């Protein structure tokens, strides 16, 4: 239940505080390899940003693996695409690599993922995304991605499932009472709200099509074997 | 049956 007292500031605070940290990084194969390097290493600050996001320890260690293993390249991209915001035409993946649109194009398949992120981290940008709002997005992007793939056949995960919209709210509320410090009509606010959600679903869409990028890319045994990367493969 | 069980715990 703590989840869900705490306010638009005491949230955004918690939200902050859980903030992983900036990672630096270290053929198709190794392009492949380098990503994976990373994305395998952001794969446990991720772990350790979802425990202490509101509401999440309070779910279910069942239902805590499966928001994650639903949304954890949603996150990554989520998280890639707002570092990515301040350098136009670029990844940047870590401070240390700033991939470019045509270095996506080493991989198979992999410009197109890239031609999403990128295009995003535009709207982003020209919608002009703060961190508060991002902190925000990426909770929400955590809690309803596996929200609606639950085994809802145990009455404990249709606690667990009306809990996540009560923080789904929450959260909104957060992001508004956020929106309307800038000092936008309730118009603007909403027109944000939206604004921002939608992406959201063409983050699902990018994520979706690099899970499966990813899993070929296992198949072709071009991805090195980082344990963690692979298994978060291995849910879908 | 697992890391993410294991760090997630
Ligand atoms: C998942 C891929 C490797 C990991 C990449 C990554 C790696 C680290 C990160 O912070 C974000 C992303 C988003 C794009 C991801 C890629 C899209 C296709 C490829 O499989």
């Amino acid at each position: 239940s703590l989840a869900l007292s705490l306010t638009a500031d005491q949230m955004v605070s918690a939200l902050l505080d859980a903030e992983p940290p900036i990672l630096y990084s270290e053929s198709e194969a190794s392009m492949m390899g380098l990503l994976t390097n990373l994305a395998d290493r952001e794969l446990v600050h991720m772990i350790n940003w979802a425990k202490r996001v509101p509401g999440f320890v309070d779910l279910t260690l069942h239902d805590q693996v499966h928001l994650l293993e639903c949304a954890w390249l949603e996150i990554l991209m989520i998280g890639l695409v707002w570092r990515s915001m301040e350098h136009p035409g670029k990844l940047l993946f870590a401070p240390n690599l700033l991939l470019d649109r045509n270095q996506g194009k080493c991989v198979e398949g992999m410009v197109e993922i890239f031609d999403m992120l990128l295009a995003t981290s535009s709207r982003f940008r020209m919608m002009n995304l703060q961190g508060e709002e991002f902190v925000c997005l990426k909770s929400i992007i955590l809690l309803n991605s596996g929200v609606y793939t639950f085994l809802s056949s145990t009455l404990k995960s249709l606690e667990e499932k009306d809990h996540i919209h009560r923080v789904l709210d929450k959260i909104t509320d957060t992001l508004i009472h956020l929106m309307a410090k800038a000092g936008l009509t309730l118009q603007q606010q909403h027109q944000r709200l939206a604004q921002l959600l939608l992406i959201l679903s063409h983050i699902r869409h990018m994520s979706n099509k690099g899970m499966e990028h990813l899993y070929s890319m296992k198949c072709k045994n071009v991805v090195p074997l980082y344990d963690l990367l692979l298994e978060m493969l291995d849910a879908h | 049956r697992x890391i993410x069980a294991r760090x997630x715990q």
